[PDB]
């Protein structure tokens, strides 16, 4: 071939993304991306206690114990932030000829910046969030091992030094480079 | 006890999250090396432009 323009696909229990080549890193990368963009806006922070307070507001209209309540509220937000920032690849419009296909919305933030003070304030609130709502089921341990696990597992290891550009082929044969 | 002792784990790990290091930015092939090889362009061992006009020097000592 004359350009060698490819996706692999190797396949290995651990495995990274490799660093892209000048081509694709500095030229493909030059406007902005309009999709990480705007996290560093106004009215960006305070949402994600908006969403908090009317998820509890509307179980709680309900008229459950406030034990399920807390744990159904808490489940919900960290499934919700995982499936928005997470789970999904890529972007929703073409940004040069694919560019950003390997890679998820947490990683694209302030031009893969490790530490900035929005990705502090995304990693504080879960901590935070857990804090106060253990205190209503601290008398069922059950309950607590379930919210301790779901805060660790999903709402905690992702957003660490380590695990990033991190993928596992065990639910799918994954794409590097 | 336990269930505090988890709490503190994870208000230790909060500190130590907030106070990282100083906003970390994002960071050759052997093919590309005799590249550089054949770029190369050295310099003259004396320079003789200038050789010319001062070359009176020598015409005048006397013998
Ligand atoms: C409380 C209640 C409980 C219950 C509940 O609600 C709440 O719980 C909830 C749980 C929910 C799901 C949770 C999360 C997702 C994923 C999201 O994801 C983005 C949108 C889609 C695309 O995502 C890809 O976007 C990129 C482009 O595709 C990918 O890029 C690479 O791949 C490129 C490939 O060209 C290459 O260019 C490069 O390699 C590279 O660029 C990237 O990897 C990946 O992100 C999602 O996937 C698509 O997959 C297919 C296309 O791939 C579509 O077609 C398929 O549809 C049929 C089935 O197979 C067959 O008939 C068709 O033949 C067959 O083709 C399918 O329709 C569609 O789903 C779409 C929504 C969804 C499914 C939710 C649905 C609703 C629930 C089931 C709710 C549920 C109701
Ligand atoms: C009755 C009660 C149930 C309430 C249900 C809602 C739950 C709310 C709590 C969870 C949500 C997190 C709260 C923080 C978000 C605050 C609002 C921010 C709005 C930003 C919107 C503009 C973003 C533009 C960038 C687009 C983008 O991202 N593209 C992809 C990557 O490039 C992402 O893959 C994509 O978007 C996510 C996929 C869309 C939704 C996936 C799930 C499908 C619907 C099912 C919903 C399940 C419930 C949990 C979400």
């Amino acid at each position: 071939p004359v350009t060698d323009h490819r996706r692999r696909r190797a396949a290995a229990v651990i495995s990274h993304v490799e660093q892209e080549t000048f081509e694709d890193e500095n030229d493909q990368q030059m406007l902005p991306n309009m999709n990480a963009t705007w996290v560093d806006q106004r009215g960006a922070w305070l949402i994600h206690i908006v969403v908090i307070v009317l998820l509890r507001l509307f179980y709680s209209l309900f008229g459950s114990t406030p034990k399920w309540t807390w744990t159904l509220t808490n489940m919900t937000y960290i499934i919700g932030f995982y499936i928005m920032f997470h789970l999904v690849k890529g972007t929703p419009f073409d940004f040069n000829g694919g560019a950003y296909d390997n890679l998820t919305m947490w990683e694209q933030i302030n031009d893969e910046t490790l530490y900035t003070p929005t990705r502090k304030f995304l990693l504080i609130v879960p901590i935070v969030l857990f804090l106060i709502s253990n205190q209503y089921y601290r008398n069922d341990m059950t309950l607590f091992l379930s919210n301790l696990a779901v805060t660790v597992l999903i709402g905690v290891v992702p957003k660490l030094g380590i695990t990033h550009r991190l993928r596992i082929s065990i639910p799918g044969i994954t794409g590097r480079a | 006890p336990y269930r505090t002792t988890v709490e503190i784990g994870l208000i230790l790990y909060g500190i130590i999250y907030y106070l990282s290091k100083p906003q970390q930015k994002k960071s050759l092939s052997p093919q590309e090396i005799d590249a550089l090889i054949e770029d190369w362009e050295p310099e003259p061992l004396v320079d003789p432009s200038a050789t010319d006009e001062q070359s009176w020097r020598v015409a005048k000592t006397p013998v």
